[PDB]
């Protein structure tokens, strides 16, 4: 019957939408890898920033290492 | 004795109404 053949033909009309859905799925699986690599980027580039920005970005936890040299002069 | 077959006559119909009797089918 024409009706059934029409339904079967039309079953795949929306190919592009299904492909967009596929884009969404694979990117959802992939994108969390940005966190490891982001941490490492920041790890490497932290000692390049100004001392003030190092102190700020760590909420004051980070401070200049104390190795027993270059102390104040009376 | 052969069975007494019932007749089924041909009739022509509007496809857009026959399409309301088609089962639902999905591939995507
Ligand atoms: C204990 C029991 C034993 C258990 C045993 C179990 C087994 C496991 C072991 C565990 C035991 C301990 C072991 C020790 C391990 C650690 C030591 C270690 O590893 O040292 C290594 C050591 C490294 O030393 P180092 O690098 O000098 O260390 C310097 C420091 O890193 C200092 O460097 P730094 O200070 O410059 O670091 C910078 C750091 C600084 O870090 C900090 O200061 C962080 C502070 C941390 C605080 C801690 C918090 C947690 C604690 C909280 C407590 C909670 C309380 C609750 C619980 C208690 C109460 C209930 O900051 C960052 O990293 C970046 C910041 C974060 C980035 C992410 C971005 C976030 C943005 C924030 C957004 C929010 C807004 C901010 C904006 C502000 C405005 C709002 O090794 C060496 O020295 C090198 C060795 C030589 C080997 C070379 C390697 C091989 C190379 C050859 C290759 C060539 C051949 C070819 C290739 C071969 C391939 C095969
Ligand atoms: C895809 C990423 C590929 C990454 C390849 C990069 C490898 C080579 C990195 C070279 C970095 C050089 C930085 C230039 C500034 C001078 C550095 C220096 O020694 O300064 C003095 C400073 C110390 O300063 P100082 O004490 O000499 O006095 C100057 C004081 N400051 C710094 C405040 C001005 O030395 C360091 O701290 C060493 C530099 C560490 C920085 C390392 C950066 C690594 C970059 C990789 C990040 C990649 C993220 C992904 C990006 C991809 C995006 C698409």
């Amino acid at each position: 019957s024409r009706a059934v053949y029409a339904k079967l033909w039309a079953s795949t009309a929306q190919y592009t939408q299904r492909r967009h859905y596929a884009w969404y799925q694979i990117w959802s699986r992939v994108i969390p890898w940005s966190v490891p690599w982001g941490i490492f980027a920041m790890w490497m580039v932290f000692p390049a920033m100004p001392v003030e920005y190092r102190q700020a970005l760590t909420f004051g936890i980070w401070q200049k290492p104390n190795i027993g040299t270059h102390g104040p002069d009376p | 004795p052969a069975p007494e077959y019932r007749r089924v006559p041909f009739v022509k119909e509007d496809m857009e109404k026959v399409m309301e009797e088609v089962p639902e089918f999905k591939y995507y």
